[PDB]
RNA sequence: UUGGCGGAAAGGCCUUGGGUGCUUGCUGGCGAAUUGCAAUGUCAUUUUGCGUGGGGAUAAAUCAUUUGUAUACGACUUAGA
RNA sequence: GCCCUGAAAAUGGAUGGCGCUCAAGCGUGUUACCUAUACUCUACCGUCAGGGUUGAUAUGAUGCCCUGACGAGUAGGCAGGCGUGGAGGUCAGUGACGAAGCCUAGACCGUAAGGUCGGGUCGAACGGCCUCUAGUGCAGAUCUUGGUGGUAGUAGCAAAUA
RNA sequence: GGAAUACUGCCAGCUGGGACUGAGGACUGCGACGUAAGUCAAGGAUGCUGGCAUAAUGGUUAUAUGCCGCCCGUCUUGAAA
RNA sequence: GAAAUUGUUGAAAGGGAAGGGCAUUUGAUCAGACAUGG
């Protein structure tokens, strides 16, 4: 032959995996993302944009939706860990919000008219809660950059 | 922080300022130094003149040619001090030093351009009082440089012009608080006065 | 179409080229041990080539396995390839070179009958 | 708005080293801004850049990226240690880098 | 566009007159999504070749030959419509 | 105590260099920071040691499996292996539909000696595995024979009248 | 006279940020919390989401960049000599 | 029909040798993957 066949060969068997021991225990967020909290994305396609946080939702994410009619960022999903919580806070008691799940933003282009219909409702509370203080609605309308001689390591936000 | 930083040498240390210059363009400042000839050096004249001397006598034997280069101009003293100071026989050292503008008085581009000075390398700040030092501009003539004369002349005939340009800028910020006031008293001064500013 | 096997790491992946092979024709590229008394490199110098010792030996667990997944087997005939039937998720074939170029169409055809892999089919190859 | 930046100016100082041994696998990073070990523990996790020009466009791209991330602090004056994916080219030594406000916890 | 000033490397600076876009000084009507939870994003300025439409300008150096204020050879210095 | 004198040698030069004067100098003290092949934790290789295990039960019992510790090296000792000519045996082994040989900043395997493969070139023979055997591995020996460079289009080709 | 505080030490006191690793591969062990059914951070990582197609990534190679690297062989206490 | 050595073509680098080590940029090159309803 070529050359003398192996003595041995191992077992084609694929094995099994030892009872793991992950619990998947639950995310708590830092005492400073309160719902309602304006907050600023720092990366991603709205990254630099003023917004106001709705909603943890189960994949750990948050509820973010702009509002639309302020800034042109919908109802999304973003990830705590690329955004700053500031320190302004609107109201959040008139928004329903509960409707709002993983499932609702699922992967099943077009947009449904349920995401446009859902937006308008609840960003019309929200627009409404903003408009009681001053400077609020153009605030969340501005991006947020750093300028010469900031440093983030001591600015309050 | 600045894409150029001048630096207006006068009344600083050799050495101390030639240190952190070397630091800041290793790390890619670009810099440009300027009146190096107002440059100190610490120690009473006669020591750094006997000290250039020591200098000036070193020279390849076989050839003078080749031996080390005695530039006598308070710009080339002190691009001395630097080079000794940054590694230059490497592409790293070399780029460094292509970062770095030295002149004796303030040639054009800069005359109207804001300098800086560097506290650490200050010699007012540095050297005890009553300690003795030596002025560059007169060290080099004293060893040989040609141009003192003609640089003070440029100097004296750039101070007057700098100072109409300062009486003339002085006289308009008189100008902009007496037009201020009127608002510097105002319902948004309150308001901005209530964040500090 | 192989089995579990770990991350392979290789530790060393460059070659081990002989003392100064660079320097003289004469001196092959094969390793040799510096023998010589005052040898910066036996002696071993900071700054010189590093020198093979079973330090680097690989993992007992994804050592011989070439990329794919499979220890490479020899293959010169179709019975030397029916060794490889049970063993098909551990091993891949490799054709001989010296094998004619239409008995390769052959060993090709029952490899693929057997799902057994070949590490160079495309032999003499036509188009 | 002029200004568009959401990152600290960095420049790129070093591999870490001895007197005579260089570590390439670990840079160091002057953080604008930072003075202190004290305030750069703000920015240690935090995701660097450093981004160049090429002549080959790629994802329809001449500009490319080397990430990594600011992983301790340096010495006593806010001078930082990183670690990218790669390995910084050390042409790059006196570059200017980016340090990003995220991952944050803020 | 009206005046000026700048020669240290001035190649830049102030000033006069309208024209034009923007104006977040203020008050409204719209837009943004789906780039899907970060990757991937504003394009800066060098050269260099080609393309067009306009304005423009229309030579010299070398080889060779020659001089000998020059010369080992190159080089130097002359001369030739 | 520090500083000054005492203090003279031959290329131009050395607190390592620059340069430093309430030091970047001398004495002392307080903290922080940088960094070896060392120390601490973990993966992997090997070596050594201790243990489990073919009880009827497919594929290595010089094996599989569990555990701990250790790793510098000339001269030198032993061990495990790689490569070459020829011999017994066996793959009813490869091959003119292309052996061997050569070339190849092409591929894969091995810590390594090396192995394997593609493309090219070629043209009649040649491998693997168990063993046997030695005229068995080169960088050197002012080694042997042969072949070739740099030197270099260089020294030079100027005695004897033309 | 009654306190505070510093300094030092202890806690099987509570907590934030950052870094490297994730070997093993059914079960068997020691526990923990539970009234219980069960649950667990208890003899070594899982879960969720996303990116990649003449591509993300990895190997080789050339070059550049930072640091580092004297000529081997030999005799010798000592060799780049 | 090897090597030394050489011409040509093509690629690259070169401020008083060249060559080597760790690392990465940049260029060239090369891979390992494959099977899921139409
Ligand atoms: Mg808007
Ligand atoms: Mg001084
Ligand atoms: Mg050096
Ligand atoms: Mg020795
Ligand atoms: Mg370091
Ligand atoms: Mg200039
Ligand atoms: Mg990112
Ligand atoms: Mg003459
Ligand atoms: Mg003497
Ligand atoms: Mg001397
Ligand atoms: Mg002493
Ligand atoms: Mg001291
Ligand atoms: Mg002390
Ligand atoms: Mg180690
Ligand atoms: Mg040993
Ligand atoms: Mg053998
Ligand atoms: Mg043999
Ligand atoms: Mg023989
Ligand atoms: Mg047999
Ligand atoms: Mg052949
Ligand atoms: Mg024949
Ligand atoms: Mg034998
Ligand atoms: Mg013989
Ligand atoms: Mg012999
Ligand atoms: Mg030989
Ligand atoms: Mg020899
Ligand atoms: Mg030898
Ligand atoms: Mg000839
Ligand atoms: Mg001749
Ligand atoms: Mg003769
Ligand atoms: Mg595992
Ligand atoms: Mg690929
Ligand atoms: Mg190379
Ligand atoms: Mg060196
Ligand atoms: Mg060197
Ligand atoms: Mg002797
Ligand atoms: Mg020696
Ligand atoms: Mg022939």
């Amino acid at each position: 032959s070529a050359q003398k066949a192996p003595k041995w060969y191992p077992s084609e068997d694929v094995a099994a995996l030892k009872k793991t021991r992950k619990a998947a225990r639950p995310q708590k967020l830092r005492a400073s993302l309160v719902p309602g909290t304006v907050l600023i994305l720092l990366a991603g396609r709205f990254r630099g944009k003023r917004v106001v946080y709705l909603k943890h939702l189960e994949d750990n994410t948050l509820l973010i939706s702009g509002p639309f009619k302020v800034n042109g960022v919908p109802l999304r999903r973003v990830n705590a860990r690329y955004v700053i919580a500031t320190s302004t806070k609107v109201s959040v008691e008139g928004v329903n919000v509960e409707k709002f799940n993983v499932e609702y933003f699922a992967k099943e282009k077009e947009i449904k008219a349920e995401r446009v219909e859902d937006q308008k409702v609840v960003d019309k509370a929200l627009i409404a809660e903003i408009k009681k203080t001053p400077l609020l609605k153009q605030y969340l309308s501005a991006s947020f950059s750093l300028k010469n001689g900031d440093k983030p390591h001591m600015l309050k936000f | 922080v600045e894409p150029v930083v001048v630096i207006d040498g006068k009344g600083h240390l050799v050495g101390r300022l030639a240190s952190v210059v070397a630091k800041q363009l290793l790390n890619g400042q670009k810099i440009v130094v300027v009146r190096a000839e107002e440059l100190n050096i610490s120690g009473e004249f006669f020591r750094n003149k006997l000290k250039y001397h020591d200098f000036l006598r070193k020279a390849t034997a076989f050839n003078k040619t080749r031996g080390p280069f005695h530039f006598r101009a308070p710009s080339r003293i002190f691009y001395k001090a630097l080079r000794g100071m940054v590694s230059h026989k490497t592409a790293r050292g070399k780029a460094a030093l292509e970062r770095l503008k030295v002149f004796e008085g303030i040639p054009p581009p800069y005359d109207k351009k804001k300098r800086v000075v560097v506290p650490q390398a200050l010699r007012v700040l540095r050297l005890k009082p009553g300690r003795k030092y030596t002025t560059l501009g007169k060290l080099s003539t004293s060893v040989g440089w040609k141009y003192e004369d003609v640089v003070a002349k440029l100097e004296a005939k750039r101070k007057v012009s700098s100072a109409e340009y300062y009486a003339k800028k002085r006289a308009f910020t008189k100008k902009v608080a007496s037009a201020n006031a009127t608002a510097a008293e105002s319902d948004v001064a309150k308001q901005l006065a209530a964040l500090g500013y | 179409a192989s089995l579990p096997h770990p991350k392979i790491v290789k530790k060393h992946t460059k070659k081990f080229k002989r003392h100064h092979s660079d320097r003289y024709h004469r001196v092959a590229e094969n390793w040799r041990k510096q023998k010589g008394i005052d040898s910066v490199v036996r002696r071993r110098f900071r700054g010189n080539i590093s020198q093979p010792k079973i330090g680097y030996g690989s993992n007992k667990k994804t050592k011989f396995l070439s990329p794919s997944g499979h220890k490479t087997f020899l293959v010169a005939n179709v019975k030397d390839l029916e060794t490889l039937t049970m063993h098909t998720k551990t091993y891949a074939a490799e054709i001989a070179h010296n094998i004619s170029a239409k008995n390769r169409v052959v060993i090709l055809a029952r490899a693929k009958a057997l799902g057994i892999k070949v590490t160079n089919p495309k032999g003499r190859l036509a188009l | 708005a002029e200004s568009h930046r959401l990152y600290v100016k960095g420049k790129h100082l070093s591999y870490q080293r001895s007197k005579r041994v260089n570590n390439p696998n670990v840079s160091l990073i002057k953080i604008e801004g930072v003075a202190t070990p004290q305030d750069a523990q703000f920015y240690l996790g935090k995701r660097i850049a450093y981004v160049y020009r090429a002549s080959k466009e790629v994802r329809g791209s001449k500009i490319r990226v080397m990430w990594g991330k600011v992983t301790r602090t340096h010495g006593n004056s806010g001078v930082v240690r990183a670690t990218f994916r790669n390995n910084l080219p050390a042409k790059t030594f006196g570059a200017s880098v980016r340090i990003f406000l995220y991952p944050s916890n803020i």
